[PDB]
């Protein structure tokens, strides 16, 4: 999308791999302002909002908290308390046209600054004087949207950069977007420290003859100790025998 | 609600639309110049007419915002260049007549031939033709024949056209509130609205004369030495006391005396500084030339060139059918698009010209953050002197031993520096009297001090007074001899080459004072000193956003044009010429002694 009409995509109920995005070397700019990639792998968030637009290379620095400029005032305002990531890469091989790609617009004139994450696709004629516009173009009445040129022979700083901004947030709601869980291999018949779906402990994990019902995951004895469990990777039942400590 | 915010919105809109249309126009001009095709000529004409119509419409719209109520000086600088009506203040038929006169003078200048009277069988144009016979030939009669033939043909074909061009340009400048068209030409050096740093446009004709009265002894000694040496090749044609004939000056017009060096060399038995044999024995290429020049620029601390410069420039003749205009031109298309169009071969002259054009490109890069009206030189001399800084610095033996090109045991004795300073004198201080003479003559013609029936009489006397050159045969007003030059016949201001030749020695002196060079100025190298590059880049990045007096004072500490760095550059040469001219007639009186 163009930056005056930036696309916003709501992301929820899924597992997100930010490590492929960070490890991709094609991104010319990867700035995160309240998180880390390991933190992104270890923080669960309720909502992820993907804002996508095309700007120039010079306009990439304006996508930040506390910045000022034609994009940051009149097109896309980021709040000062932003917790998210800004990802930018050069798109000269796709967006640029040899005759000029005039299809990517941006808002040059507006009466007031934007509130954070506001969008305004209105084509209202900017009245810069006391003389009324009455819709028509005049000597002080300008059309607010202007076209980027985006030719492939432009220098860096005028070349088209696709920018995706991810906004993460925690609300008074159950959080569901959370990073890739790295499960290791399963080792049986040894006293190991097990961590099964957030249930941790120490024990010997052996094969079990207890046939669980499909909705049940863990097993408890009379004394409310976890002695049976289901492996989440392969649906098999394992007994947890305590490690064989004794008196000497 | 105020004039400031309306003017700023108008300037933002004009900057964006003008950058777009100027990039289209410059791309069309580039596509025409690197590849002559009639479709490319039509595209270039269409883009130029679109930019001209757009600039005329925004000049019409810019008159509604008055300059008297604007307090911001940058808005004043951006709006004075828009509110100038230019040639559109005239009627449509007069503007059409002036444009038709300009195009027909350009076409008749371009299409001149050197075909002999009573021998019309074959001839060439000026560039393969007249340049060789006037620059390289040692004969008197064929040089005189070619000179008289070309001046006669251009004089009869352009004397009405140039007279009407003078009348229409005078009416244009008097309609545009200037005194004359020379006063319009001096509006590039005008500074107003700044206290202390202001510079009247009538002060330029005082400063140029004030600097030429201290140039003139050195030029008198150089002219005396050239006149004494040129009698060896022309024994009976040149008098020992009188002035030089016009056609022997190593050029068509005597603008550059640089081809007279082989006739006037002081010490021919010394080895030369010509590195072309070692440059072709090391198997250099144009990419190697530009890479070593870019290494020279990054040694000074200026940023290196973009990948678009390397992937888009035309550094070699493209091929068989892709003809190109082989003149060296640096292109700033805007929006980060810098490129060089220059046909190259392995030559020290092409090496120095590559340094010159990359100096122009670096100066275009430095003010790229400025708005569109202010992306130009501080005056018309700055943009050509910034390349000549690189041309002076890249010719030094210290730089030619830094890149390993010159032999390391080449000894910089007295003679091998005197015969280099003489070549630099014939290139640089040889063009100052011709430039000042021609622009003084044009200012008196456009002012109206010279009537039409006294143009040539006043010109040759002025040539006798200033340049010290007599005519080969007496001419009258049937000819128009100065208009045969490229710049005057195509409406180009030509005093840009005078201030360039002074500013290049001021900046280099400042940048040799910054680089802590202990030795002489002609042996100074700008390289390897980042503190000189910061001093230069603090001025190159301003553009037209600041007065040229302040941008000059930021470098040299003086807010006016000055001539002392040029004099103390040539000080060993000046002492050698003063010790050489013990018995020769130094200087001249105006005379017809060599020929009546
Ligand atoms: C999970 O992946 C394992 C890997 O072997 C596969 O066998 C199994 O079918 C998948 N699904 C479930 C529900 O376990
Ligand atoms: C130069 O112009 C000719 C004329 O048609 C064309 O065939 C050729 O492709 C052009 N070359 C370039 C590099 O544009
Ligand atoms: C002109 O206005 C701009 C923006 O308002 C400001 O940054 C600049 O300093 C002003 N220039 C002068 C000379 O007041
Ligand atoms: C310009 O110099 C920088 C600094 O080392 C370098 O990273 C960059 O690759 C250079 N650009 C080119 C085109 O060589
Ligand atoms: C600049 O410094 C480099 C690094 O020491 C050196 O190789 C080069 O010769 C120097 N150039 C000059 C002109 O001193």
């Amino acid at each position: 999308a163009s930056v005056y009409a930036w696309n916003r995509k709501r992301i929820s109920n899924c597992v997100a791999d930010y490590s492929v995005l960070y490890n991709s070397a094609s991104f010319s700019t990867f700035k995160c302002y309240g998180v880390s990639p390991t933190k992104l792998n270890d923080l669960c968030f309720t909502n992820v909002y993907a804002d996508s637009f095309v700007i120039r290379g010079d306009e990439v620095r304006q996508i930040a908290p506390g910045q000022t400029g034609k994009i940051a005032d009149y097109n896309y305002k980021l709040p000062d308390d932003f917790t998210g990531c800004v990802i930018a890469w050069n798109s000269n091989n796709l967006d640029s046209k040899v005759g000029g790609n005039y299809n990517y617009l941006y808002r040059l004139f507006r009466k007031s600054n934007l509130k954070p994450f506001e969008r305004d696709i209105s084509t209202e004629i900017y009245q810069a004087g006391s003389t009324p516009c009455n819709g028509v173009e005049g000597f002080n009445c300008y059309f607010p949207l202007q076209s980027y040129g985006f030719q492939p022979t432009y220098g860096v700083g005028y070349q088209p950069y696709r920018v995706v901004v991810l906004s993460f947030e925690l609300l008074h709601a159950p959080a569901t977007v959370c990073g890739p869980k790295k499960s290791t291999n399963l080792v049986k018949n040894k006293c190991v420290n097990f961590n099964f779906n957030g249930l941790t402990g120490t024990g010997v994990l052996t094969e079990s003859n207890k046939k669980f019902l499909p909705f049940q995951q863990f097993g408890r004895d009379i004394a409310d100790t976890t002695d049976a469990v289901r492996d989440p990777q392969t649906l098999e039942i394992l007994d947890i025998t305590p490690c064989s400590f004794g008196g000497v | 609600s105020t004039i400031e915010e309306q003017a700023k919105t108008f300037l933002d809109k004009f900057n964006h639309e003008a950058e777009d249309l100027f990039y289209q126009s410059s791309l069309a001009s580039w596509n025409y110049n690197t590849n002559i095709t009639e479709e490319n000529v039509q595209n270039m004409n269409n883009a130029g007419d679109k930019w001209s119509a757009f600039l005329k419409e925004q000049s019409t719209l810019a008159q509604m915002y008055p300059l008297q109520e604007i307090q911001n000086l940058t808005v004043k600088l951006q709006l004075q260049a828009l509110q100038q009506n230019g040639s559109s203040v005239l009627s449509e038929d007069k503007s059409k007549r002036l444009n038709t006169i300009l195009n027909t003078m350009s076409t008749i200048y371009s299409t001149g031939k050197v075909c002999n009277p009573d021998n019309p069988q074959e001839c060439l144009l000026l560039e393969p033709g007249l340049n060789e016979i006037m620059a390289n030939s040692l004969d008197y009669n064929e040089r005189l024949w070619a000179w008289e033939s070309w001046r006669s043909e251009v004089g009869k074909q352009l004397r009405p056209l140039y007279e009407e061009y003078v009348v229409l340009k005078n009416e244009m400048a008097r309609a545009n509130h200037y005194e004359d068209y020379g006063d319009y030409w001096r509006g590039d050096y005008e500074v107003n609205g700044v206290d202390g740093y202001d510079y009247s446009r009538g002060q330029l004709i005082e400063d140029v004369e004030h600097t030429f009265e201290e140039i003139k002894p050195l030029y008198e000694h150089l002219h005396a030495y050239v006149r004494a040496k040129l009698m060896n090749a022309y024994p009976s044609y040149i008098s020992p006391i009188g002035c030089l004939p016009a056609h022997l000056l190593g050029d068509m017009w005597g603008r550059f005396w640089t081809n007279l060096y082989s006739l006037t060399v002081p010490f021919g038995q010394k080895p030369n500084i010509d590195v072309t044999d070692a440059m072709v024995d090391q198997a250099w290429d144009a990419q190697r030339i530009f890479k070593e020049a870019e290494k020279f620029f990054v040694s000074v601390g200026l940023p290196n060139m973009t990948q678009g410069f390397w992937e888009n420039s035309m550094l070699t003749d493209p091929g068989n059918v892709q003809k190109a205009v082989c003149h060296p031109t640096a292109w700033d298309l805007g929006k980060g698009d810098f490129r060089i169009l220059m046909c190259t071969k392995v030559t020290m002259d092409d090496f120095l010209t590559a340094h010159h054009e990359m100096g122009h490109i670096q100066y275009d890069m430095a003010y790229a953050a400025q708005p569109f009206l202010l992306r130009n030189g501080a005056n018309e001399g700055f943009h050509e002197a910034v390349g000549e800084i690189m041309s002076l610095s890249a010719a030094t033996p210290k730089h030619l031993k830094s890149i390993g090109l010159l032999s390391p045991d080449f000894q910089e004795d007295n003679e091998t520096e005197i015969n280099f300073l003489l070549k630099q004198a014939l290139t640089i201080v040889g063009t100052l009297p011709f430039t000042y003479m021609l622009e003084k003559w044009r200012w008196m013609v456009f002012k109206g001090e010279i009537p039409k029936d006294q143009w040539m009489k006043k010109w040759w006397e002025m040539k006798r007074e200033i340049v010290g050159v007599v005519e080969p045969v007496p001419h009258d007003e049937t000819y128009c001899d100065p208009a045969s030059l490229f710049h005057v016949s195509n409406d180009y201001s030509f005093i840009r080459y005078y201030t360039r030749t002074l500013y290049q020695f001021q900046f280099q002196e400042a940048l040799c004072q910054a680089a802590k060079h202990e030795g002489p100025l002609h042996k100074c190298d700008i390289s390897n000193s980042t503190e000189a590059g910061q001093k230069l880049f603090n001025m190159l990045r301003l553009g037209k956003s600041e007065p040229w007096t302040l941008a000059l004072e930021n470098v040299v500490g003086a807010k006016n044009m000055n001539v002392r760095p040029l004099l103390n550059y040539f000080e060993p040469l000046f002492t050698w010429l003063k010790d050489q001219n013990k018995n020769s007639f130094v200087g001249w009186s105006t005379d017809w002694s060599p020929y009546a």
